[PDB]
This record gives C-alpha cells, structure tokens and sequence, in this order.
RNA sequence: UCUCUUACUUUUAACCAGUGAAAUUGACCUGCCCGUGAAGAGGCGGGCAUAACACAGCAAGACGAGAAGACCCUAUGGAGCUUUAAUUUAUUAAUGCAAACACCUGCAUUAAAAAUUUCGGUUGGGGCG
RNA sequence: ACUGAACUCCUCACACCCAAUUGGACCAAUCUAUCACCCUAUAGAAGAACUAAUGUUAGUAUAAGUAACAUGAAAACAUUCU
RNA sequence: GCUAAACCUAGCCCCAAACCCCACCUUACUACCAAACCUUAGCCAAACCAUUUACAUAAAGUAUAGGCGAUAGAAAUUGAUGGCGCAAUAGAUAUAGUACCGCAAGGGAAAGAUGAAAAACAAGCAUAAUAUAGCAAGGACUAACCCCUAUACCUUCUGCAUAAUGAAUUAACUAGAAAUAACUUUGCAAGGAGAGCCAAAGCUAAGACCCCCGAAACCAGACGAGCUACCUAAGAACAGCUAAAAGAGCACACCCGUCUAUGUAGCAAAAUAGUGGGAAGAUUUAUAGGUAGAGGCGACAAACCUACCGAGCCUGGUGAUAGCUGGUUGUCCAAGAUAGAAUCUUAGUUCAACUUUAAAUUUGCCCACAGAACCCAAAUCCCCUU
C-alpha cells in the first residue's frame, strides 16, 4: 500500500463544463427545482462523493516492525521446509532447463526467490539463467522483502546473504532510540 | 408570468 | 444525523458557540497565565536517579 | 403581439455585431478572442 | 498537465531565446538586475532587528515597500520616484470605522532646467522631491547621471541619461562648438560617468525598444546568390590552378 | 462508474418470484410488486394465529352441530366431559 | 474553530483560550472568577476573597478546552520557577 | 428489432411415417412497418382470426379501412407462397390460425400548442402477421348447453371433501 | 440571422449588393456621374502563341523512358548558365555574365515580383 | 435488461509477469541498506505527494504550494476553487464540532 | 458494459435453465 | 334583456375513413345509508345493494387538474423606497491653512450628493399600548 | 356454564417485534495481492447497494384512438360550372 | 412475437518526462488613396452587521495580528520507470463547440455496435377482454372467485387510509468527505519515533468518525436601443364630403384598442368578429444613427429598455448562503423517549437531564423505628432489615 498512488479522479459538479445558468425559474415552470444542468441528479453532472485527484495511501510502519516482519517471514520458511541454504549460487551452466531440473528434482516449490550478497557479485551463470525464468527470481540481499518472500514458494540464501541478513536484522534489537537519522555519521555505525 | 420552454429539436426531428 | 434542524443539515454553529448566550470561554477574564511562555526557559530534569 | 422583436436587417446586423465594430474596443477584440478559444466556427456576426 | 517551468520564468525565457537573445549581454544584464528603490513614501526602518515593547525581544524587521502608481504623464516629466499612492485609509484613523479609498498625489511643478553636457534648457513638470535631489546632486546633469534607473523612474529622465552618456562617450564637438576649452570643462567635470559608446548606446531602453534597434541593426537586405556562388567559383577555380 | 451493481436483475426477481400471481402491474413493476410483497409476507406472518383461532371456531361448530344432534349443547358437553375426565380436545 | 488551516492544514489554536486559561498537564483546566477586577467596592470580604482564587474547569469545560487548543499547549513545560510546577501532576488519586 | 416470423417458415420437420396422420400446412407470413395504428390494425385481425382465406378475403373487400387492404395483400401473397413453396394443394384450403397486430418502430415529431407549448406526435408504424393452416376452419367452440353446464355444476358438488379435519 | 452561410454581395440591401464583388480584378475607375472609364492597359492581355507547327501534345507517349526528379536549383542555374563564361572570362564588373545590381528599370522585376503568373 | 446476455471475454492475468514477480523488492532498502535510502524513496509518482499523506484538503494545498506556479490557467482555477470550498465544508460544515 | 463476470455467469445459468424448462430434453 | 321561450341556417356536434396531442395518473377488482375517524369515507364498523361489459349526456363528489395558488404568519431570508435610523464623506461644490509663487497638490471645515447596513423579543383584533 | 390474546401451560426452538440515536454480527457486486479455474477463498481497497427528492436522461403506457386537422361540384381529368 | 434488449472500443481522466497560391480591421475573409498603463469587488464567516474573514519537512498553528472575536498568522533556523482511472446516461461538452437556441455576449446536445471475409430477458402490448365484493392479498380450499382476516407506501407530525406531501411506470444515474481526544490491535519500552515531536508508561503504526438537491439575492466584467421610451438626419402617407386656412366636423386607408362575445395548451406566450376613439396633426410611418444598467428613457403608468424590469441579459466569484422544504440506497440482532437554564431566543443552538457504548469498584433500589415549624389532604424526604 505505501507506494500506492491512486490516480483516479473525477469532476465535481463545479469542474464540469458549463452549467452556470439556472436552466428554468424556481417558480411557474411545473418542474423541479434546479440551479445548474451539472449538479450530481443531472446527466452528464459532476460526481458528489468520487476519487478526488491523485491520492497517496504512503504510510510507515516502525523500521523495528518491519524487520520484526523480515524476522518472522524468515522464521515461517525455515519451520516449513521452504528455505534452503547454499555456499553460492554459481551453477555449472546458464541454461536455465537446467535450474529448473535441479528445482524439481529437489522438489522445491513452483517459485523460487533466490538472495545474493550484492548485485554486483551474482553469479553470471546465476544471472543468465533467472533472466529467462518467470517463477525464479534472483535478487540481491538488500531487495528481501516480505511480500516477495511469501509470493515465492520457496527461498533460497546464500551464506554470506544469511550472515548479512542475521547481522542487518539483529541490529535492530539492542540499538539505541535514533538521535539522528542512521544515515548520517554514527560511532559505531557503517 | 413564466416563458415556455423549447426542448431541443432533433430529439423531433430525427428520422429512420 | 437526527431530523432537520442546524445538526442534520450540517451546519451547526462553531464549537464554543452557546446559542449566542455570552461563551464560557469569553466570560472569563483574560489573566498572564501563559505571557510570555515562548520566551520563558526551559531546563530537562536529570534527577540523580 | 410579442414576439417578433427580431426585424432583419443587414446593416444593422454588420453595425451592431460585425467583425469591424468587435475589433473597435477592446472589449470586443476579448470578445472574439473568447469566441476563438472556444473554437466557435462563427467568431463574429 | 503541468508546464514545464514555471509561468513567472516565461519571460526570462522569453529573453533567452530570440532577438532577445541577440541583444547586447550588458543591456540584458541591466534589465534582469532588479534593485529596491530608495524609500519615497514611507520610512525605512533604521536597522535590521528591534525591540518590539510588548515583550521586549529581538525582532527582525522588514522594509515592505508601498506599492506606487506612475500615471503615464510622470513619464515625460522628473519625479524623484514619486508617485501616485493608491491606499486605503480609516475614517477619522481608527479601525473599528468605515474604510476609504484614497488616492495621494504628488504636487507637481513646471519648471526649467538647464543640462550643461546638452547645452539644452527643459521645460519639465517636477516634484519638489525632484528639486531637492537635483540640489543634493549639485545639478541635473549630475542628478541625471547618478539616479540609476529605479530611483529615477522616469522614460524621460532615462533618455537624458542616455543622452548625457552617449555625449560623453563620444565626446562630441557639438558639445558648445567653436568653444573647446569650454567642451572639455564639461566633459572632465562630468568625466567620472563615462562609459564605452557601445553601453551608452542602450541606456535606459525598454525592452521593445531594444528589439527595435537590434533589428533595425541586424536587418540586411539578402545577398543575390549570384555574388555568393561568383565568389565561391572564383576561389574554387583559383585552387584549381593553384594546384 | 468505479463500482456499479450488476445483480439487480436478481435482485428484483427475489421480489418478483413472490408477486407473478398478483393483478394488475402488481405481479411486473417492482415499485409496485415489492410493496404488495411485503403485505403479502406480513399477512402470511399475521395468519398463524388466525388460522389456530378458526380452527377451534370450526372445531367448536362442530361439535356444537353433533352435541345439538344429540340434544345436548356444546358448554353441557365439554364441562361433562372434563368432568369425567375425558380429556379430548376440540380436534 | 479551523480544524483545516488554509496555509498548513493542520488546527489552529483558539487564542482567547490561551489569554484566559492555564492547562495543568495533568489536564486540569485552571481560570480566573468572572468579576474579579468588577465593583470590589461593593462585594464582601468573603466575596472578594472567593472571587481572587484561581479556580479548576468542568469535565466538560475542560474537554472544551482541550478541543479548543492544540498538542503544544498540552506538553510538558519544565519552567524554571513555575508556582504550578507542583500542580503540574496529580497525587493519590483514585479513579 | 425481432424477425422470428420469417424465420418461422424455414422450419423443416422430418419425414411423417405412413401410418402417421398428415401433418397440415402451415405457412407464417407478415409485412412490416405499415403506416397504420396497431390498435386499428387489431380490429381487423381480430375480425379475421379463425375464418376460411376465402372468408377472410371477402371480409376485407368491403370493409373501409384502411389496413383491411393491406391485410388483404398480405393474405394474398401468403396464399400465392403457400401455393408455390408450402406443397399446398388447394387454394381455397386454407384458414387464418393466428392473425396480430405489432407495434412498429415509430418517429417522434412535435406538434406546436397554442401557447408557446407543444405535444410529441408520434408517427405509429405497425406490424402485421398471419398464420394460415391448410384444411378447413376449426368448427367454432359451440355455447355449452344446459345438459353440459348441470354436468359440470354436479361434478363442482361431488368434488367437495370435509375440509379441515381428518 | 445566418452566421455560417458565406457572406456575399447577393444578401445585404441594395447599397450593400452593388458595393460587394465576386474577387473579379478591377478593370479601371468611376467618374462622375457613375460612369465607369476602363482602362486598356488594366485588362489582362493574354499572350497567346502561335501554336501552328509546334509538336508537344497535351499527353506524352507511356514508351517515354523514366527519369528522376531533379529539381532545379539556383546552383544548378548558376552552373549551367553563368559558370562556362565565368570560367572562360576568368582563364583569359558582373553586369557582363548577367547579374543585374537592382530589379529596378525591368519591365519584368523579380522582387517584388510585378507580372502575371 | 441491465445484464449482458453473454460471458464477458475471458480475463487472463499473467501472476508471474515481471512486474507481479519483482513488486516489493526494495521495500526494505533503508534498514538493509545501512539507511543509505529511504523507502519512500523508491515512491514514483506525483511531485506533490510522493512520501506523503493527507486529506483531499491538505493534498490540494500541497499541489498548490509545490507545482501551483506550474499549473494551466483553468487547472489552478479549479484547484483554488477547490481549495476554497474544502476550506468551508471543513471547517463550517459536519457532524461534530 | 458493466464490468464483471459474476453477474454475466449467474445469468447465463438462469438462461439455461429456464431454456431447460421450456425445451426439456427427451 | 325579460314575461317566456320557440322555429330555422351555419359552425360545433354524433357516425364512417385518414392523421393524431395535452394537463393528468401510488395501485385499484373504483357502490348507497348511518356511525366512526388527522374531526364531512368507495376502501374502517353495522346495514343495504350487487352478472358482464360498451355508446351519448350531466357536473353533486373524487376536500377534482392546472403556479411548492390568492390571503395571513415566520425567517437574526432578500430587495425597492423615505427618512431628524446608525456609520461615513471615498466623490463633487465651496471656502480656510499649508505648498508654489489663478491652476495643481496635502490637510481641515461646511454642504450637496450619495454608499453600507439594520429595523429586538413576549403579549394586545375595535387600539393610541 | 361456555366463548375469548402474541397472557400462561403444553411438543420442539429460541439473539429473531419501540421513533431519533447508539453498539454489534454478517454481506451483494467491482478492482488489487495471492488462490481458485462452470463462479470461488483469505485479505487490501472504494465513484461499494435506491419502492420515493413536482429528482436528471432515455423507453413505453394512461387520458385516447379521444381533443384537434383537412379536399367547392361534375367531367373527356381537355374542360366547364358555383 | 413485436417494441425492444444486450456488446467493445471510439475515445477520455490523472500523473511522469519534456518547455509549445489568393483574401481577410471597410459591412473581416473586400487587389489598388493625404491610439494601452490606473487599489478588484462581492458573496460568504462572525450564527445580524458596520472593523475584520484563508486565496519539501520542522520551527508552528509558535511569536504575533484581531468588534483581542469570528478568525488570520510569520520569521530567525533546517535542508530538499505508469494506473487496486472510466468504458457510450461513464470518461472531455465533444462524433462537436458542430446541430440547435439567442439580436449579441452566450448557452449547448444526442448518438455507434454483424462477420475472417458483405467481392458471403425491463416497462408497454399481442397471443388471450370481461362475472356480484371491495389496498386486491393472506389463511385456505378439491376448486380461480365464492368463505373468514386485513384502513397502500414515503415524508411531516402529538396523532395521517386520511379528503396533508411525493410518486404513471421500466432502465440507468443520483446523496456521510475529517481533525482533537478516546477505544481495539501490534511494535518497542523509561523510553518511542527514519532529525523536528511526545514522555511521571509512554510512544510509534493501523483500524474506526462527520451527506445530496433547491432560493430570492450581492459584486466584477462583457453583451444588448433590428422590440420598446425618447431623440438626431434625411424621406413617405393621409380617399371622399362639410367647412374654410382650424392640435375644426362626418367618414376611407392608416393608427389605436371603449364595450361585448369567442378563444383560454387558443389562429395567437394577448388573437378573432362586431362595436368603437383619432384619422392635416402634440398624427402615422419606412430607413440609418444615438442614449446601457448603483444606468438609459419616461406628456410619472415605478411605464419601457428583445415575450418573465422596484431595476436587463450573459459569463465569472459560485458547489454563494439558507436555523427553511425535500431526499438521504444491503441483511440481521440488541439498548433506546422527553425535569430545566441561557440565548436578537422560543422553526435554532450550548449546557444540564435522559439515552448508548466500554472500563473501575461498591453499594443502588424497596425501605422499621426515630426524625424534618411556627406563623397561621393524598402524600413526600431520610431510612436499618428484607
Ligand atoms: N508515468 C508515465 N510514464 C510515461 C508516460 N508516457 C510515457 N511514459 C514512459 O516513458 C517511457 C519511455 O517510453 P517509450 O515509448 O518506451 O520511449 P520514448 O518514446 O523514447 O519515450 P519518451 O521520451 O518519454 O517519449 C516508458 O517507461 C513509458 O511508460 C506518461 O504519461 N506517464
Ligand atoms: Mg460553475
Ligand atoms: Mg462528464
Ligand atoms: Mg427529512
Ligand atoms: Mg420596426
Ligand atoms: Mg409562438
Ligand atoms: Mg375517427
Ligand atoms: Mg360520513
Ligand atoms: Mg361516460
Ligand atoms: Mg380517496
Ligand atoms: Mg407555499
Ligand atoms: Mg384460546
Ligand atoms: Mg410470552
Ligand atoms: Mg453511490
Ligand atoms: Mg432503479
Ligand atoms: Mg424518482
Ligand atoms: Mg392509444
Ligand atoms: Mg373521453
Ligand atoms: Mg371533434
Ligand atoms: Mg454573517
Ligand atoms: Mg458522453
Ligand atoms: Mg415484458
Ligand atoms: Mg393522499
Ligand atoms: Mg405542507
Ligand atoms: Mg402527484
Ligand atoms: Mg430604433
Ligand atoms: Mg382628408
Ligand atoms: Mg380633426
Ligand atoms: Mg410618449
Ligand atoms: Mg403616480
Ligand atoms: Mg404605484
Ligand atoms: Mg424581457
Ligand atoms: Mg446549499
Ligand atoms: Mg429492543
Ligand atoms: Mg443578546
């Protein structure tokens, strides 16, 4: 949801083309009551309650909530079986029948979210081979999130993305109230 | 006094 | 929203508003209760504790 | 015996709301702009 | 949508491309420098902060100038920044009565004034503030060449300046002729506003007028192709034979 | 037009169902079927205990018609009869 | 009141409340006796007396109030030598 | 718009066992959007409804209004494509089984009042259709005498049952 | 009340039909008493050749080969018009290969252009 | 009548486009990035509300305040228009007080 | 067009039954 | 005109043929008497009456249809007008004082002219509150 | 004596008869996430539900086949007559 | 089985990025003759109205301003790859600023749906009019009716079948937007929060909460004297008779409109027939021009100024405001009805009273004695037990 951007709108009886005029005196006429041929009751009028303009739903949760969440995906996947932990993703080939094979017979789920420590180190092999998957995800270890983890069916991590994971999240629990915002210079912080 | 009202005449003048 | 009057058609008067008997809070003398209070200073308390 | 307050006539057509009289104030001349920007086929009468 | 910049950049941008463009850096340089001019109708706070009484604390105080209305008759006169105040007053100055349209306007004077570098007397409806500015600056001319143009305010008054300037800058004879020695007396006590022709020249121009001269400067009747593609032969076939 | 029902159709034929043998435009314009419905449904409600109250009534003619028959009347009877004990009912 | 400012959209604070009324943070509202400046000439010692004391707001007055007046003027103010610092708090109170 | 009726006549049923009764014609025809009030129109199909072709032709020779020729027409050339298409042997051996009058579509025109008001005139266009059955008219339903209405009244009071009780 | 029908001099009054033309080019001037003199020189002349002996037709046979469009250009004037003499002149004061300073004492000047089509 | 007489074309939605697969990454970019970033960060969208949240009334100012200067002539007649209106139904118009 | 397939699914199967009805099968 | 109305002609009218509106309309399977009732009932209670439909007249009822009728009252609703209603003199016309050496400007005073706004509440029909 | 309620008993079951207002449990349809794959589920959203505003638009009724409207005559359809 | 029903894409919405031959100012679209710049106002809020009233984050709704009241409100300082959009009553008004309407400004629509190839079930009615009696149904019944029971709905009311309002009917569209402080659920916890802010268990986050239509009006800027009021220029008409030189008489044309009848959605948004006044004059009238709305013009009738002028019309402020009227759309259950005070206030509102919800702990009601006034009845209050 805080990313959402709702850009529905729609033209109030005010924004509606026209409808200035009172189209026919209050009295005499036999008609209804009107003052403007855009009010809502008209056709062609303007929306009473609608969308209004582009509204944003941006919201925050604590950052200890949310790695609280991380937390707990990666607690659900390892007590279900769907997490699995490798020494590295490189693979003996790119071709990704091959990734796929391995998958089955290792009877991992339809969907595979594998992690690596950065972007810039993931394997080639690894890369070429998630580039042509549309149920295997590759992503780097800064990109875990909770709703890519629970899509995917299973979850793969390398050892260094387990320790970087461990280290990011533990940080978390035992840290002081923010004087300042993290990114700026800390004693102890990188 | 109130003047009569017109309504749009193509809703007469249509045709087949 | 009840039935007719200032409540139901949504246009009650302002709050503190007494049905123009004089309000409450304009009967009350003005008194420096809060004079200068952006410029009085202020001190955290750090008890030995 | 109401009506008919519409008597034709040309001269008075062009003299009253001709393109020549809008343009002589500049009332007019926004008149004919409003016309224009509302892409009326007729801007003047 | 949404423009791409905002609608108050237009006319820089305006500037910015177009003739505008072409138009001498130090003319553009003048018109989009804007100073506050001097204080006229109101008093100008002695500093920057205060002690307001009422709680007795260091304020920061700003000169908010009165918006002021220059009727196109101050034009072709010298009103020493003065103008026409289009306010509102109080009836009998107190809040709590009826409120009034006012407008304050200047006493104006006809007088006649001699300029010295043009050798030229004007008749020129004044202000008593433009008589003392004048007396202040020790002479039109120097009234003239030292107003800059905002404290000036005045089409005519620029032009003088102009014409002042472009006087100097040429040091022309016509200043007093058949009397040089009197022609460089002029000229060096009013030597400290001297300034290249080529900025004289644009002094105190609108903007429109600017345009004006730059095309009138810049407009060429086409060359005939003919010349062009002669010459171009003619240095092509000299190639040849050179080589 | 965001959200917009699409099941009035249904919706009106819940009502109608219950009104296709009323007279008149009762049994096809819903303005007017919905309102007959529902007195239709008020007076099926309210029936229950008139249909228990004429029961006995006719119960009761009854056995006043079969007691007169004999030549005694319907109070002499029930009052006898619980007297002895007989417990029947009307029924 | 502006529950929706026009400048910031946030609420706006009724200043004839802040001229009148000292917030205790404890949410006591404290107030001056209507006619206390009035006639004293005229009123009793007694009178007087009850008119110069400063006097706690209803439940509902206090409510009022609080509606009235934005979060600022209910914080935590550490004066230096407040005369309602004590007051500040409340003591052994039940329910 | 609909257009069963000339569908109606592309109907072909399978072939009848010989030991099967012969199943009479049947021949569906109408003209559309005749300048003619459809509650006029009604009048003469009702008149028309369940009469021989020959009756029903003679009954509209001389009746003056205005569809009665149109129907007239139409009848005859359902009976011309009776003949032709629908196998049927004799002209004259045909009856109107279904005769109606349908709404056309109509144009809205405006006609001007007295006052500056005015009224939505519409131009009513209807719809014809007839049904002619081969074989002679169905006999017409004879008023029940008193010997069968008696019969029914004492099958009305032999059909009573103790209501409301065992 | 007709604002989209195209105005022409057969709808106003009398003054107003006479006044009004059909864009035909004028010929001459009124004087007094409304007489009309026409000019002779005003009324186009039209310079018709003499097309006895000339053998283009208004179509051309489809045997004609094809060619591409090679629009001419003051370049290629200039080369196939000026530059031999230029070039003969300069191996062995323009008014000689043909430019002219000023249009100006032509009966047909360039600019503004002052004949028909 | 108001019901179509036929099944609307079939609706085939791809759940495994890269879109669908790749939504959320970056979520958490801040706490595992070492705060280098913050989420809202990654919020593409209108200048005026990116990272933000108010009211239609707030939303209004904000786009008036931040791109009003950038707005066509009738669109910020409209906005301000609007702005006025919100501004009275807000704060003289309801249930409460 | 109204958006949706519920209400076009629900129809269809009263379409179809009432065609039932009508035209029951032998 | 009437006592006192009659005769005839045209139009209208009614029937046949063509064309074909409008106000109106909660649904109507649309009765009478008495009583009842938001106080004058087709619809309720007790009686009476009672096959079904067209066509032409009538205007007693449907508190009949037409303008959120006419009249009266209310609204911290308008608007026009008059004023010795309140607030002003921004504007003009006069003067006075400044400024300049009659005009212009600034400030005052007096008028004319206007401008904004209001016209509390509870009681009292033959008053003078 | 009997008749006589939704009072009470009896067999079974029970949240299933107060205006304004207030609390609560569910839910039609739509879209989004993920399921599902002859119509759905858990959630997130919102232009999210019409027997009523002399409501707006469109269709068709009622009044009503009514009010109202129209073509001088004969004829060879040349023509003549009133 | 007719009228009809449906459909999917024409396009549109919000963002991002990016800055976009000839003719024609005279009567426009006609080939060719001696001069701009100048405060917005008002509605509206203050419950009237008169001063006054809004047009990145944080500081902060703070300092300040203010019939010190409604409300207004800084600065120092801080640093800043598209759609949980519409899909032909929707989305732009748009197929189009066209048709059409108005003199003009200006207002302003509607609708289309086959195929790969065309070189292939609403209403309303009809099938099928109708049977004593009755809010049209329910209990039923062998049986449609017959029998018994049953005073349409909504709204406004103390109270409506009410002969109080609205509704012919079908389809579509059409009306609860949000802070403060609370409550529930998490996170963390003397600290919480992704700077600011809060903190004597707080803090962070989320969930949950506040409608629609309608005035007469006011102000700003345009457009209007082809009608009408008056005027300017230059024209025209006035038979016949009588009297003679006429604001004369009778009486045509012409102008007007006294009375009657018809008509009253009409022939007509002011007419027809008869009758009647003037009809050589202060007459009638064609043409062009002029006076424009806090204005014009007026033989003052508050007359007329394009059919509705005690102040025109159009557009805009404007979704004006309305304590007033009307409306306010799924199912089901539950609690649930009036002590008063103040008020330019009695058609309203604030407080109290009553009512609802959640929570805390502890007495609540009924009530035995005893007890509650002298002046000059019923009962009530208090009240252990129960
Ligand atoms: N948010 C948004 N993105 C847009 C819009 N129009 C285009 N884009 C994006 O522009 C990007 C480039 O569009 P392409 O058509 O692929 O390329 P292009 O023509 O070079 O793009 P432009 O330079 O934007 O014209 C895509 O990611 C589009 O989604 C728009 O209106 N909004
Ligand atoms: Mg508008
Ligand atoms: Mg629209
Ligand atoms: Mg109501
Ligand atoms: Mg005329
Ligand atoms: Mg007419
Ligand atoms: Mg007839
Ligand atoms: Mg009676
Ligand atoms: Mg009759
Ligand atoms: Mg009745
Ligand atoms: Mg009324
Ligand atoms: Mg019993
Ligand atoms: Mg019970
Ligand atoms: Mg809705
Ligand atoms: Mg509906
Ligand atoms: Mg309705
Ligand atoms: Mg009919
Ligand atoms: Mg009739
Ligand atoms: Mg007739
Ligand atoms: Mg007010
Ligand atoms: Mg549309
Ligand atoms: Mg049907
Ligand atoms: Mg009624
Ligand atoms: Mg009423
Ligand atoms: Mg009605
Ligand atoms: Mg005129
Ligand atoms: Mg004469
Ligand atoms: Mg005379
Ligand atoms: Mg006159
Ligand atoms: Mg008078
Ligand atoms: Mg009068
Ligand atoms: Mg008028
Ligand atoms: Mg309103
Ligand atoms: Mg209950
Ligand atoms: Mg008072």
């Amino acid at each position: 949801n805080f990313k959402r951007i709702s850009y529905a709108k729609t033209k109030t009886r005010a924004e509606v083309r026209g409808g200035g005029r009172k189209p026919w005196p209050q009295k005499g006429t036999g008609r209804a009551r009107h003052g403007s041929i855009r009010s809502p009751l008209w056709r062609g009028g303007g929306v009473a309650h609608g969308p209004r303009g582009p509204t944003s739903y941006y919201y925050m949760l604590p950052m200890k909530v949310r790695a609280l969440g991380l937390k707990v995906a990666l607690t659900v996947k390892l007590a279900q079986d769907d997490l699995h932990i490798m020494d590295s993703l490189e693979l003996p080939t790119g071709d990704p029948q091959y990734l796929t094979e391995l998958a089955h017979y290792r009877r991992w789920g339809d969907s595979v979210l594998l992690v690596d420590l950065t972007h810039e180190e993931m394997p080639q092999s690894i890369v070429e081979a998630t580039s042509r998957l549309k149920t295997f995800n590759l992503i780097p270890a800064v990109g875990l999130n909770v709703h890519s983890m629970l899509k995917h069916q299973t979850l793969v991590l390398t050892l260094p993305t387990v320790a970087f994971l461990e280290d990011k999240l533990l940080w978390q629990d035992s840290r002081y109230r923010p004087l300042y915002p993290f990114s700026l210079p800390y004693s102890d912080f990188p | 006094f109130t003047p009569p009202i017109y309504q749009p005449k193509f809703k007469t003048e249509k045709e087949f | 929203r009840g039935h007719k009057g200032e409540r139901q058609r949504g246009t009650r008067p302002r709050l503190g508003f007494e049905g123009g008997q004089t309000p409450f809070y304009i009967r009350i003398p003005k008194y420096g209760f809060n004079e200068g209070h952006s410029f009085r200073r202020q001190y955290k308390p750090l008890s030995l504790n | 015996a109401r009506g008919n307050e519409y008597q034709p006539s040309n001269i008075k057509r062009k003299n009253k709301h001709g393109w020549v009289r809008r343009l002589s104030t500049p009332a007019g001349v926004q008149v004919i702009l409003r016309r224009m920007l509302k892409g009326r086929k007729s801007l003047s009468h | 949508p949404l423009h791409k910049y905002p609608v108050w950049l237009w006319k820089r941008l305006q500037l910015r491309e177009g003739i505008c463009s072409r138009l001498p850096g130090h003319y553009l340089r003048s018109l989009e420098e804007e100073r506050t001019p001097t204080p006229v109708h109101y008093r100008p706070h002695g500093a920057k902060f205060k002690i307001n009484p009422k709680n007795g604390q260091r304020e920061r105080v700003e000169d908010v100038p009165i918006p002021i209305y220059f009727p196109p008759e101050s034009q072709r006169g010298l009103w020493g920044g003065e103008g026409w105040i289009l306010g509102q007053i109080y009836a009998n100055n107190d809040k709590l009565s009826k409120r009034l349209k006012k407008v304050w306007k200047p006493q104006l004077f006809e007088r006649e004034f001699y300029s010295e570098i043009l050798d030229k007397k004007f008749t020129v409806t004044v202000t008593m503030r433009t008589l003392d500015l004048i007396d202040e600056a020790y002479g039109l001319d120097f009234y003239i060449l030292k107003t800059p143009k905002e404290d000036l305010c005045s089409k005519f008054g620029m032009d003088l300046k102009r014409g002042m300037l472009l006087r100097l800058a040429r040091q022309d004879p016509q200043l007093h002729p058949e009397d040089p020695e009197r022609r460089a007396a002029i000229y060096d006590k009013y030597k400290e506003f001297a300034i290249p022709e080529e900025e004289a020249e644009w002094v105190g121009l609108t903007l429109e007028e600017a345009i004006e001269k730059q095309r009138l400067l810049e407009e060429k009747d086409p060359v005939p192709l003919f010349k062009i593609y002669v010459a171009e032969l003619i240095q092509q076939l000299q190639q040849q034979a050179l080589s | 037009l965001r959200n917009r029902v699409t099941d009035r159709y249904f919706r009106i034929q819940e009502v109608l169902k219950h009104a296709r043998h009323f007279r008149g435009r009762k049994n096809r314009c819903y303005r007017l079927a919905v309102r007959t419905v529902i007195r239709a449904f008020v007076k099926c409600t309210k029936a229950r205990y008139l249909k228990k109250k004429n029961m006995r009534t006719l119960w009761i003619n009854r056995i006043t018609a079969a007691s007169q028959e004999h030549g005694l009347k319907y109070p002499a009877l029930i009052g006898n009869l619980v007297k002895c004990q007989v417990e029947l009912n009307r029924k | 009141l502006t529950y929706f400012s026009a400048r910031k959209g946030k609420r706006k604070t009724v200043k004839a409340v802040i001229d009148r009324f000292l917030r205790l943070h404890c949410g006591l509202w404290v107030r001056r006796k209507a006619g206390y400046k009035k006639k004293l000439w005229k009123k009793t010692p007694a009178r007087k007396k009850r008119l110069r004391e400063f006097v706690f707001c209803n439940k509902t007055q206090s409510k009022l109030l609080d509606k009235m007046t934005t979060s600022f003027w209910k914080r935590r103010n550490w004066y230096v030598d407040d005369p309602y610092q004590k007051y500040h708090d409340r003591t052994n109170l039940k329910v | 718009i609909s257009r069963k009726w000339e569908k109606k006549n592309k109907i072909v049923y399978p072939p009848q066992l010989p030991g099967e009764p012969r199943r009479p014609a049947e021949i569906y025809h109408c003209r559309r959007q005749i300048k003619y009030s459809k509650d006029k129109m009604w009048y003469l199909a009702k008149l028309i409804r369940g009469m021989s072709i020959d009756q029903a032709l003679a009954q509209l020779e001389f009746n003056d209004k205005k569809g009665a020729k149109i129907i007239k027409e139409v009848l005859l050339e359902a009976q011309d494509m009776a003949v032709r298409d629908h196998n049927v042997e004799f002209r004259s051996n045909l009856y109107i089984a279904e005769s109606t009058s349908g709404r056309g579509q109509c144009l809205k025109r405006i006609r001007y009042h007295g006052r500056g008001r005015f009224g939505i005139m519409e131009k009513v266009y209807c719809h014809y259709f007839v049904k002619l059955v081969e074989g002679p008219p169905p006999p017409p339903e004879p008023p029940k005498t008193a010997v069968a209405h008696a019969k029914e009244y004492i099958q009305q009071l032999r059909s009573r049952t103790i209501v409301h009780t065992l | 009340a007709d604002r989209m029908s195209k105005w022409t001099s057969k709808r106003g009054p009398r003054s107003f039909r006479g006044r009004k033309g059909r864009g035909a080019k004028g010929i001459g001037f009124l004087t007094s008493g409304w007489r009309f003199v026409q000019i002779k020189e005003m009324v186009p002349e039209f310079v018709v050749p003499d097309l006895t002996g000339f053998k283009l037709k208004p179509y051309v046979s489809y045997l004609a080969p094809e060619s591409e469009e090679t629009p001419l250009t003051a370049a290629q004037l200039f080369s196939e018009a000026v530059a031999p003499a230029i070039e003969k002149d300069f191996k062995d004061n323009l008014e000689k290969y043909g430019f002219e300073p000023t249009q100006e004492g032509k009966l047909f000047q360039l600019y503004p252009r002052n004949f028909l089509r | 009548i108001g019901i179509r007489l036929t099944l609307p074309p079939p609706k085939v939605v791809d759940r495994w486009n890269e879109k669908r697969a790749m939504f959320g990454v970056y979520d958490n970019i801040g706490i595992l990035g070492n705060f280098e970033k913050h989420p809202k960060e990654l919020i593409r969208g209108p200048i005026w509300l990116r990272g933000w949240k108010g009211n239609e009334l707030q939303r209004c100012i904000r786009k008036r305040k931040m791109v009003g200067s950038r707005m066509f002539a009738d669109d910020l007649h409209n906005l301000n228009k609007r702005i006025r209106y919100l501004y009275k139904h807000f704060n003289r118009h309801g249930k409460f007080r | 067009v109204k958006k949706g397939f519920r209400a076009a699914f629900r129809f269809q199967k009263e379409l179809e039954r009432q065609r039932l009805l009508r035209c029951p099968p032998p």
